[PDB]
RNA sequence: GUGGUGGCGAUAGCGAGAAGGAUACACCUGUUCCCAUGCCGAACACAGAAGUUAAGCUUCUUAGCGCCGAUUGUAGUGAAGGGUUUCCCUUUGUGAGAGUAGGACGUCGCCACG
RNA sequence: GCGGUCGCCUCCUAAAAGGUAACGGAGGCGCCCAAAGGUUCCCUCAGAAUGGUUGGAAAUCAUUCGAAGAGUGUAAAGGCAGAAGGGAGCUUGACUGCGAGACCUACAAGUCGAGCAGGGACGAAAGUCGGGCUUAGUGAUCCGGUGGUUCCGCAUGGAAGGGCCAUCGCUCAACGGAUAAAAGCUACCCUGGGGAUAACAGGCUUAUCUCCCCCAAGAGUCCACAUCGACGGGGAGGUUUGGCACCUCGAUGUCGGCUCGUCGCAUCCUGGGGCUGUAGUCGGUCCCAAGGGUUGGGCUGUUCGCCCAUUAAAGCGGCACGCG
RNA sequence: UGAUGGAGGUAGAGCACUGUUUGGACUAGGGGCCCAUCUCGGGUUACCGAAUUCAGAUAAACUCCGAAUGCCAUUCAUUUAUAUCCGGGAGUCAGACUGCGAGUGAUAAGAUCCGUAGUCGAAAGGGAAACAGCCCAGACCACCAGCUAAGGUCCCAAAAUA
């Protein structure tokens, strides 16, 4: 089961990104490094 | 040196590309003549419509 | 049952060799590499190959059994 | 005569013009019989053709069938309208041009292959000559 | 002459055979070293110079394979026409593929050591 | 009408730019991957031969040959062995704000894009990275949800409620989506139009149909051809079953029968003749021949057909399946 | 229009790949069949025969090749005189036939659907007897003038009983 997803910057709370995961491939909330515009810098986004 | 191109058929039914090298070559009405040199253009317009014209020195 | 297609892509050569063309114009359209490119010239995402700079055109054929395009500025 | 597979249910029609692209002079054969018009050669008429010329033959001596019925042709039957898509496949068809020899024999005296094609093309719908192996 | 490094469609290749290591390149000796094998110092990496042209390597011979390929002719075809007009033919221009004469066992550069 | 189809991708049709239709010929899509993405480094396949326990055609192993005959998530085409195929390490560029200039294009959209900035991944560096070998994997607006917001806030401060940015809710699949919401009968029917479009007849075509032929395997005790004539081949006719939709829908009356006929000959009788598997009487087949003739009933609306009884014969067809 | 440079895979051709395919050589293997079985160890059909090889074909969805044309472009050359852009006003969205290249059809249709060129549509005139679409040819008018195109010249009926 796949579904789309939304990566939000854990510092400032911003849905930042929007992407998909397959839920059985990766059951955990996905973690990534990614740009948050609003603070301009590199920083850990997990999905809600 | 020169070529005297008279038009001795008509255009009606022919393909644009022939009626317009009688154009460009500037011949109107049929049995209408003109002078030209005799480039390697003008030559190659004679052919393209030769069997609509017949050309003199 | 049949009677299905798709639009056709309007792929094939979108600029002559030796005209001038100004840079990011799209050179040629196609599926795979073609075509290659060469001198000043990128390829797309999608195969598609423009031209990095402005200057005239060139399809040389690189090496036996391919081709290629190059872009030369004066 | 009909090919174990094909690649394609349905063919073109196509277009018959000009002189046989190879197979025009009698390759294994002493005697061939060379179609002088281009037609469409079905696979009962080579079955026909083939089998007056083997009995006059007495099946003695070596016939070769060099054209083979590769085409198919459909067909729409009696009282169905136009469209719907193609008709189903009906028959098998060798084009064959102009030039061609369609059978080949040998193992025979001249009389005997002479009157064998000429029974051969009877049956076949092209004009069609006799030709000597060189 | 050898070793690096390139340009040019293999006419640079492949196959077969012959010669050489003076230098150089190589095989070649080991795993202590950085480094490594989804196991193996075979490879990669490192240290060294006992032996060999055996192999690779370079040079040479060869047209067997692959490659390049003229002319002539023909198919096709633009234009202008004709016919008994699914097709076929005529004039003029263009002109293949195939087949063959033949070419070809490379050439054009830079650098270091001789 | 029924069946099929409706949007997107690939091929052929497509006539060597591009584009190009048919209820033309073939297939796919409504996803998938947290690696099957990025980068650094490294590697080269499929099959075959030979040898080898289980083990057999074919499991795994070794040498040689082997230029791709493999693989590339997924259809096909194009491309890829300087890899885009395969393995490993580290990673998240499957980045944010954009974007000169192009392609495509009625619009709406769609496609490519160097390059700049910010902050990063990998790499020593060069440099590469704005997803995946490329091309499908998608849906306008309105309306609503969720998050953010130095935007607005109907006297003023708030509030309510809105705006802006982000994103979610479409088999709106009739896929440019009529409405949030919708199936049928009409022979009791009616109106506006069309021969733009069917049913009758005409026209074109002749696959089919009828008729005539070619070749001659066989049948005919022998003997292809007295007679019949396979497997095949070629024509004519426009009476059949059909195809097309060209005249007629501000009307061309549609079966059969009756009245009246007329015409074609591919001749049913009568007339002439050839051949005969023609002893004679009968015949069979073919040729010439359209002058005349070519029926009365039972059944059925019938045509047709069967039957009864005759006749020299009880012809086949055209004429709007002649003639309201 | 010429010159030059290009992109592309059609006609044709070809078998280098992929399908289809004929014959020959050989044979794995398969079928029968015997002996001998432990189906097992052989000897056979000129039985069917993979793969290889020799020869020979074939293709819209095959290509080692590959045109003629058409197409793109050139501060190019000759001739010619239109092209863009901005705005006002439209009509058109039933096309027909002929030639050529294909599909559907039956390699039928005055059929149907495209590409391409012409004519009709919206074009009178001459020829094809009559005959929108064929051939020749584009009517601003007057002439009891002349030369020709397609097509024609014995009479209807102009011109050769050349
Ligand atoms: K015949
Ligand atoms: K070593
Ligand atoms: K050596
Ligand atoms: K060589
Ligand atoms: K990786
Ligand atoms: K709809
Ligand atoms: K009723
Ligand atoms: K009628
Ligand atoms: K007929
Ligand atoms: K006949
Ligand atoms: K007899
Ligand atoms: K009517
Ligand atoms: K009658
Ligand atoms: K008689
Ligand atoms: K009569
Ligand atoms: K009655
Ligand atoms: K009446
Ligand atoms: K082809
Ligand atoms: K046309
Ligand atoms: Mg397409
Ligand atoms: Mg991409
Ligand atoms: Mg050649
Ligand atoms: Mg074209
Ligand atoms: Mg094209
Ligand atoms: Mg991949
Ligand atoms: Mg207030
Ligand atoms: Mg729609
Ligand atoms: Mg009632
Ligand atoms: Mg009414
Ligand atoms: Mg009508
Ligand atoms: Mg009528
Ligand atoms: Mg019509
Ligand atoms: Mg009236
Ligand atoms: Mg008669
Ligand atoms: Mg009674
Ligand atoms: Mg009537
Ligand atoms: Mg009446
Ligand atoms: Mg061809
Ligand atoms: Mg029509
Ligand atoms: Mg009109
Ligand atoms: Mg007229
Ligand atoms: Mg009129
Ligand atoms: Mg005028
Ligand atoms: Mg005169
Ligand atoms: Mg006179
Ligand atoms: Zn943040």
């Amino acid at each position: 089961m796949r579904v789309n997803i939304t990566l939000e910057c854990t510092s400032c709370k911003e849905r930042n990104y929007l992407t998909n995961k397959n839920k059985r491939n990766n059951p955990d909330r996905l973690e990534k490094q990614k740009y948050c515009p609003r603070e301009r810098k590199v920083t850990l986004h997990r999905e809600t | 040196a020169e070529l005297k191109i008279t038009l001795k058929r008509s255009v009606i039914g022919r393909p644009q590309n022939q009626r317009a090298t009688v154009k460009a070559l500037g011949l109107g009405k049929v049995n209408s003549t003109v002078t030209k040199p005799a480039n390697e253009a003008i030559k190659g317009m004679v052919n393209t419509i030769s069997h609509l014209v017949d050309v003199e020195e | 049952s049949n009677g299905r297609d798709s639009e056709s892509k309007r792929l094939g050569a979108k600029s002559a060799d030796g005209q001038t063309v100004t840079g990011g114009s799209i050179l040629y359209r196609q599926r795979g590499t073609k075509i290659y490119p060469g001198v000043n010239v990128g390829i797309g995402g999608d195969d598609t190959l423009f031209a990095k700079v402005d200057g005239v055109v060139r399809f040389e054929r690189k090496g036996r059994d391919k081709k290629q395009v190059s872009v030369y500025p004066v | 005569l009909v090919p174990k597979r094909v690649k394609h249910r349905r063919e073109f029609r196509g277009k018959m013009r000009g002189e046989a692209k190879g197979g025009k002079e009698v390759a294994f054969g002493e005697w061939g019989l060379q179609a002088t018009e281009s037609h469409w050669i079905t696979n009962r008429q080579i079955e026909a053709a083939r089998i007056a010329m083997t009995r006059y033959m007495k099946r003695g001596g070596k016939v070769w069938i060099k054209i083979f019925p590769h085409k198919s042709y459909t067909s729409k039957a009696i009282g169905v309208r136009m469209g719907k898509g193609k008709g189903a496949p009906e028959g098998w068809v060798s084009p064959v041009k102009r030039g061609k020899i369609m059978f080949e024999i040998a193992g025979v005296p001249e009389e005997v292959a002479r009157e064998a094609l000429r029974l051969a093309s009877h049956k076949l719908p092209v004009k069609t000559k006799i030709v000597k192996r060189e």
